[PDB]
């Protein structure tokens, strides 16, 4: 059907919004604690769907002129009114909740969804609970399970949000009993439930029971018992006889966060399919196994890694192939350690080329990386922040440098380049001149291993070891074309290098390498028979992930 | 011993005015750890004494260390 609305339809609502501005061909004002708001019928039975029935239904408000609509604000209705008369919601980030309650309260469905959506992309790092509740009161599938899972990543991290002791017990019976529990260690979560039901005793006793039940004999099997002798109102008997049920019975099995294997993440592999362009592996130091993973863009490469101290893994910048019949692309994604997917993020100002993201104080710096080249200085960084989810400018490079790395040590900026370094100090955002190494070499990475950097490989074997408390760059030894990845495992300094011949196949093996020796021991050598080649523009990053959610790569040995 | 003590006070003061021109600030305690630190195995960290001796620099132009304003020292000479 023909809805042409060049020049028609937007002439129509710009008349709609005049005729409201001047109070014209108006039949029913709205009375909000005193406050009048005059407006027409037909666009709030076409934006409302509470309206329709408001004004279609013969009861009273059919003849009332002057109805009187409690329990809303008039902030909230006078935007939605007014989203109404021009389409736009231009809405903040702190007026949300009413909005949504106001939405709710007329079932005004696209002004619902914009909301719905605008809540789930911003769950960042606190109101996650508050959110939760709000979605559990204002019953919100959709909301309910992004929130859900971000609690079980978050919450079981910091156990103590004031607004976390103020939740209905079906939504706390959900969050407890479920096999989600980002926890390495299985007394949190008791301790967790103790001070659910420390704040509250007495009248709820019986939530306290539940709780305790829930917790499982895995973490029955403690002071429970003790603490609650201390506590327990006084001529209670058959509590203690139910308390006493709860120690054999309901399927004591182990959870989920205990697996946090420190792994070996990589990007850009050799797709084990043919033509495919770029596969991102894992690998694991203690199973001995090769695990795969999503590609987040699915077509785009030259990506940069970060691993934050809290386990989460990030991706920035990068190119992706115009598929016309390399455009560079800022944006941004964040790897899910249950769902195995990448929920993207606000992405950046600036298209760089391979950025290299450092996390530092809870914030992630991107150094340098192709910005946009063309740059007035073309020394600039950009840096994001983990909480506030927005991007803010920070005093800019000294020089321009290309194929550097970057490190963080000490709560502080560390990038290296050729043969300079420059300590970015993030207080008093400023660059302070450090040593410069002997030896000038590029294309090589760095490591922040204890309280030294380790400057490894370029061009080769070099190994500069740098100290922050002597401020000096020394040699070790010469690691027995070699491809270096220095990182860290298990609170040890070791390496995974790869070395190519003529006519050779390639081989991976990964060494321990000592402070005081000055040698790399041989740790461990990765077979051929469950990892295949890699490739060259391979990265290495060292990060927590799941057996369970990830699944096995499969090649032939 | 009183010729040590002064020997003490040279030290420490020493220690800051060349290391903190190029160092941090602290809101309260945290340059004094990086100051111990530094004359680990020269003698004692003597707490009392040098932080009488810290806030007697204050008045004397290099390192305002404005105890009042304990947000951002003078990174001038």
């Amino acid at each position: 059907e023909r809805q042409i609305n060049t020049e028609y339809a937007v002439s129509l609502l710009e008349q709609l919004k005049l005729f409201y501005e001047q109070q014209l061909f108006t039949d029913i004002v709205l009375i909000v604690e005193g406050t009048e708001f005059p407006c027409h019928k037909m666009v709030l039975a076409t934006c409302s769907s509470y309206f329709r029935a408001m004004f279609m239904s013969g009861l009273s408000e059919s003849k009332q002129t002057h109805v009187h609509l409690r329990n809303v604000d008039a902030a909230t209705l006078q935007i939605i009114i007014t989203y109404a008369y021009t389409g736009n919601l231009a809405m903040n980030d702190s007026t949300v909740e009413q909005l949504y309650e106001t939405a709710c309260f007329l079932q005004v469905e696209d002004v619902l969804q914009r909301c719905r959506e605008y809540l789930i992309k911003k769950i960042n790092a606190e109101n996650c609970v508050r959110l939760l509740s709000f979605a559990d009161l204002f019953s919100c599938e959709e909301l309910k399970q992004s929130a859900k899972r971000m609690v079980e990543h978050k919450f079981t991290a910091v156990y103590h949000q004031d607004a976390f002791m103020q939740l209905s017990h079906d939504l706390l019976i959900d969050i407890l009993s479920s096999d989600n529990l980002n926890v390495e260690k299985e007394e949190t979560v008791r301790e967790a439930a103790m001070l659910w039901l420390e704040y509250n005793t007495e009248s709820r006793s019986q939530y306290l029971s539940s709780v305790l039940s829930q917790i499982r004999i895995d973490a029955l099997s403690e002071v429970t018992q003790r603490a609650w002798f201390q506590g327990l109102p006084p001529n209670d008997k058959s509590v203690v006889v139910q308390g006493l049920y709860k120690s054999m019975p309901k399927f004591f099995k182990p959870r989920l966060g205990m697996t946090k294997e420190e792994m070996m993440i990589f990007i850009e592999a050799s797709s084990e399919n043919p033509c495919s362009l770029y596969s991102s592996v894992c690998y694991s130091p203690q199973a001995e196994k090769v695990y795969k993973l999503c590609s987040p863009p699915a077509d785009l490469h030259k990506v940069g890694t970060v691993v934050t101290p809290d386990n989460d893994i990030y991706i920035a910048g990068g190119q992706v192939p115009l598929k016309n019949t390399f455009r560079t692309v800022n944006c941004f994604y964040w790897f899910d350690a249950q769902q195995n997917t990448w929920f993207p993020k606000t992405p950046m100002l600036f298209v760089r080329i391979k950025p290299s993201l450092v996390c530092c104080e809870g914030y992630i710096y991107a150094i340098g990386g192709d910005s946009v080249g063309g740059e007035l200085n073309r020394r600039t960084v950009e840096r994001y922040d983990t909480e506030k989810d927005e991007w803010t400018m920070v005093s800019p490079l000294p020089c321009a440098w290309q194929w550097s790395a970057a490190v963080v040590v000490h709560d502080c900026i560390y990038v290296m380049t050729l043969n300079l370094m420059y300590c970015y100090f993030p207080r008093s955002d400023s660059w302070v001149e450090m040593a410069m190494r002997q030896t000038s070499r590029s294309f090589a990475s760095a490591a922040a291993f204890g309280d030294k950097i380790f400057y490894i490989g370029g061009l080769s074997v070099t190994v500069e070891i740098y100290d922050v408390n002597k401020n000096e760059w020394k040699m070790a030894a010469n690691i027995p074309d070699p491809c270096v990845r220095a990182v860290v495992i298990s609170n040890s300094l070791c390496v995974f290098m790869r070395e190519t011949h003529l006519n050779e196949r390639a081989k991976y093996v990964t060494y321990q390498y000592d402070l005081e020796l000055d040698r790399w021991s041989l740790r461990q050598h990765i077979s051929e028979r469950v990892l295949w080649d890699l490739g060259r523009d391979f990265r290495c990053t060292v990060g927590k992930l799941y057996p369970s959610c990830l699944e096995e790569s499969p090649w032939k040995p | 011993r009183q010729k040590v003590d002064d020997d003490r006070k040279h030290e420490i003061e020493a220690a800051i005015v060349r290391i903190m021109k190029s160092r941090k600030k602290m809101q309260h305690n945290v340059l004094v750890a990086e100051v111990t630190q530094q004359l680990k195995a020269r003698f004692l960290p003597s707490p009392v004494v040098i932080k009488k001796r810290i806030e007697g620099l204050i008045e004397r132009e290099y390192l305002a260390r404005t105890p009042e304003d304990r947000k951002v020292y003078t990174y001038v000479a």
